[PDB]
RNA sequence: UUUCCUUGAAGCUUUCGUGCUGACCCUGUCCCUUUUUUUUCC
């Protein structure tokens, strides 16, 4: 769950 | 494969090292590839650089900077720094005209080399500055700025491959200056250039050659002066059968002589090399001819 | 392996070699040249001065666009300087 | 962030424990300084690979704590 | 001279075929009266198999010559003669012949030639059928504005070919729709083009790369001819269709419509009823003075 | 396509598609001088207060997502 | 108001077979791989 949170911060 | 004599070999190689590096993750690539930096063999370093060049073309410089900038400040050993600097270079060559924006940062790495105690690190370093400028063309001059004042001084005191290297830089600088400031500084170099035509080193003759292209390749330089000091040496030591048999030197030569024409006129040059169409050996003739 | 650079469209006139010479670049075609090619000196520089926008040889002429790609307005997208799989330069 | 300096004494210490002496690691760590205020999760990403992603959480977590806190108390 | 050349054309070897056909071209362009017709028609029946050339440039100037003489004589024969040629060309090798049919069809009023051509799509032999289709393709690409006429002639034919026999019919034909659709632009012949749009449309779905990038060709051009609003009226229902397959595509289309002419659309989004958390009705347009 | 905004894909939500066409409605309304003036006339304001209002409604329209 | 035939599609897995598509392809092309523990003497 963690990494895709920073990935989604990279998205928006 | 990337460091490949064959032209099509290389280009394949680069293609796939991007495809991998972008394909894998950045931190993958890094966490992977440190230890090859200090690997005893110079080969694996060398190549390891050109790798980092490619992965950098993939993932952009600024991603990767803080890493590099870390490397060149590694205080354990130099061998790294020799590498990290090299990296700067092959970045230069590959990314080329596009280096422009982070130029200032990159340089802000590399300056701390030039003063180093170890030699190579000096050497390679400067060499990079060159390559940079050569992608810089007529740009970012003052970003290189804080670089010079060592360089000029360094020019004075040297013996050897490093020396001419620093030229390789300065030469690629001059086009980037103001022909008043460039004026002065030019006037200093064309001397050392003179005294140095004569070396046996070929790395040399390539260098000093390409320089003249630039120094006397200038708008803000005066015609007669070339006509006197340079030419007679020039045609003396360079135009010789050593040279033209080799490939590069052939070209680089032709270029240079051409630009001395674009300035001092035509009949001057052509006058001196006409008499050599009738010299026997071909490749030579071919050269004068073209 | 072979696709556009599509970096921004500068003022630099395009340059094509012998081979490529007739071709409207994207429509691949000889038909109805009308309007003119621009690429980024990033794409076009140095050894690329007068270099082919395709093959890597010296440019002897200047690609004209078709009219077909014109009314479909594609000529105005990123600079069509083809990058191959390997580093362009 | 002069305690980013003496901090460098800390970071150096802890990582140096977690194999000895590795340099440019420590520098890829602290090399996120100069964007100050701006350093993030991605630190755990990159560093996450370089060290064994296990110790990762441990360290960069501890760091983010000491950084937010000593970011306050100044 | 010119006859003295003529027999060389067998020469097999390259550099010959190049400089020769080049030469023959210049001269049959410029002078071209000097030489009695009979000689030419010998030249024709010799050219025809220069189209075995491995090389592009040969075929290139080859064609352009084929035209030059076709001017010198007059058309019917030279297409009648081209109709016979390129039977065994492998995988698109013959096409260059078609390119003759095209350039020819310009260099006297194509307005002459069609009936011959059209009729020749009757022939049961499949691959020459599709051949004639491309003939129309390059044909419109080379004529442009003029299409405002013979469009009608082709339209029913495009209906037949466009209806299946096989893919290839639909592929190549559809290409015809493209170059036509650009060329006509905005002279007012849309109506028919609308009509054709129908028999095109279903083709949308397939994996076959050539068929698809063909169709993308079609609908793009057709956009400029018909205008969006009509298009978009084929692309509404598709967007949200439950299935994946359809949504994949109708989206790919609606994009292609969308990038160009984004400025136009606004009018053509239909009214859409606003739900609880949101307002999807754009109230502006209904302000009435 | 992706870096060209307004691109869709088959996962496109209702909401997003509609908000798109809102915004584009707007950069048109700022665009087409007349159309703008039309609005201004109807609901009495400045040209400006119009454009201003619009550029408020830009990010919002329809209200929050789902 | 009872006690009876033949047929028919697919889909998946197989390195059989044959047509065909891109003005693809069949000629461009060599150029910064040049790397070593600094070490060329009025």
């Amino acid at each position: 769950i963690e990494d895709a949170v920073s990935l989604w911060a990279k998205l928006k | 494969l990337l460091i490949d004599e064959d032209y099509y070999a290389r280009v394949e190689g680069r293609e796939i090292i991007s495809n991998l590096a972008k394909a894998a993750g950045l931190a993958t690539m890094i966490s992977t590839m440190r230890p090859d930096i200090d690997n005893m063999d110079e080969y694996v370093r060398n190549t390891t650089a050109r790798a980092f060049a490619v992965v950098a073309s993939a993932l952009g410089i600024p991603s990767l900077l803080p890493f590099l900038k870390a490397v060149c400040k590694s205080k354990k050993s130099w061998q790294a720094r020799h590498t990290g600097i090299k990296i700067v270079q092959q970045i230069a060559i590959l990314m080329g005209c596009a280096i422009l924006p982070h130029l200032r940062s990159l340089v802000e790495i590399i300056e701390h080399g030039l003063v180093d105690e170890q030699q190579k690190v000096r050497t390679i370093s400067a060499l990079a500055i060159a390559a940079l400028a050569e992608a810089a063309t007529p740009y970012g001059i003052e970003s290189f700025d804080s670089v010079l004042k060592p360089l000029w001084k360094g020019i004075r005191q040297h013996r050897g491959k490093g020396l001419a290297a620093f030229l390789k830089a300065i030469g690629y600088l001059i086009p980037l200056m103001d022909a008043e400031y460039a004026n002065y500084y030019t006037r200093e170099v064309m001397l050392i250039l003179i005294r140095e035509f004569q070396s046996p080193d070929e790395e040399m003759k390539k260098i000093v050659l390409k320089v003249v292209k630039q120094c006397c390749g200038t708008d803000g330089v005066e015609a007669n002066y070339i006509k006197t000091e340079i030419l007679p040496p020039f045609f003396k030591h360079f135009w010789q059968h050593r040279m033209a048999l080799d490939r590069r030197n052939y070209r680089q030569l032709v270029d240079t002589t051409v630009e001395l024409a674009n300035k001092v006129g035509a009949a001057e040059i052509i006058s001196r090399i006409v008499d050599d169409l009738k010299d026997e050996a071909e490749q030579y003739r071919k050269m004068v001819m073209e | 392996d072979l696709i556009f650079c599509r970096k921004q469209a500068g003022v630099a006139i395009g340059r094509l070699c012998e081979k490529c010479d007739g071709k409207c670049v994207i429509c691949d075609s000889y038909v109805r040249p009308c309007t003119l090619v621009r690429i980024c000196d990033e794409c076009n520089y140095g050894s690329y001065q007068g270099r082919c926008v395709i093959c890597g040889g010296p440019g002897v002429s200047d690609a004209y666009y078709c009219k077909e790609c014109t009314i479909q307005e594609k000529d105005r997208d990123g600079c069509p300087k083809i990058v191959n799989l390997g580093s362009s330069k | 962030a002069e305690k980013a300096k003496a901090g460098e004494l800390k970071v150096v210490n802890g990582a140096a424990a977690s194999a000895d002496q590795t340099p440019g690691a420590t520098p890829k760590k602290l090399s996120s300084w100069d964007q100050a205020e701006t350093p993030g999760h991605t630190p755990s990403l990159r560093w996450d690979e370089t060290p064994g992603r296990a110790k990762g959480s441990e360290t960069p977590g501890a760091t983010p704590g000491s950084k937010i806190w000593d970011p306050t108390p100044s | 001279l010119l006859p003295r050349l003529t027999p060389i054309l067998k020469n097999r070897h390259e550099k010959v075929q190049e400089n020769c056909i080049d030469l023959v071209g210049r001269i049959a362009d410029r002078g071209a009266e000097y030489v009695s017709a009979r000689e030419w028609m010998r030249i024709c029946f010799e050219l025809l198999e220069l189209l075995k050339a491995h090389k592009k440039a040969i075929r290139r100037a080859t064609v352009n010559t084929f035209g030059y003489i076709a001017k010198a004589i007059g058309p019917h024969d030279v297409l009648a003669t081209l109709l016979n040629n390129l039977k065994v060309q492998e995988r698109q090798n013959r096409v260059c012949t078609t390119v003759a049919i095209a350039i020819v069809a310009e260099t006297c009023s194509p307005f002459t030639v069609l009936p011959a051509l059209m009729n020749e799509y009757r022939v049961p032999e499949l691959n020459v059928q599709n051949g004639v289709l491309k003939s129309l393709s390059f044909l419109f690409e080379y004529i442009g504005e003029m299409g405002k006429d013979y469009i009608y002639a082709v339209t029913p034919l495009l209906e037949d070919a466009l209806m299946d026999r096989d893919l290839v019919h639909r592929q190549t034909a559809s290409a015809v729709v493209q170059h036509m659709s650009l060329g006509v632009y905005g002279f007012g012949c849309e109506d028919s083009l609308n009509h054709l749009l129908n028999y095109v449309w279903p083709n949308v779905f397939e994996t076959s790369p050539h068929v698809i990038q063909a169709v993308m060709g079609a609908l793009e051009g057709l956009r400029v001819a018909i205008g969006p609003c009509r298009m978009l009226q084929y692309c509404l229902q598709g967007l949200f269709h439950p299935a994946r397959k359809v949504r994949d595509v109708y989206w790919k289309i609606y994009n292609s419509i969308y990038i160009g002419s984004q400025d136009a659309l606004i009018a053509h989004y239909p009214r859409i009823y606003n739900d609880d958390k949101n307002t999807y009705i754009r109230y502006e347009l209904d302000y009435i003075l | 396509q992706s870096k060209y905004i307004g691109t869709g894909h088959a996962d496109t939500t209702k909401w997003e598609w509609l908000v798109n066409q809102h915004r584009d409605s707007y950069c048109s309304y700022m665009g087409h001088f007349d159309l703008l003036n039309y609005f201004a006339i109807a609901e009495n304001e400045s040209k400006a207060r119009v454009r201003f209002n619009l550029m408020e409604k830009m990010l919002q329209p329809c209200g929050p997502p789902a």
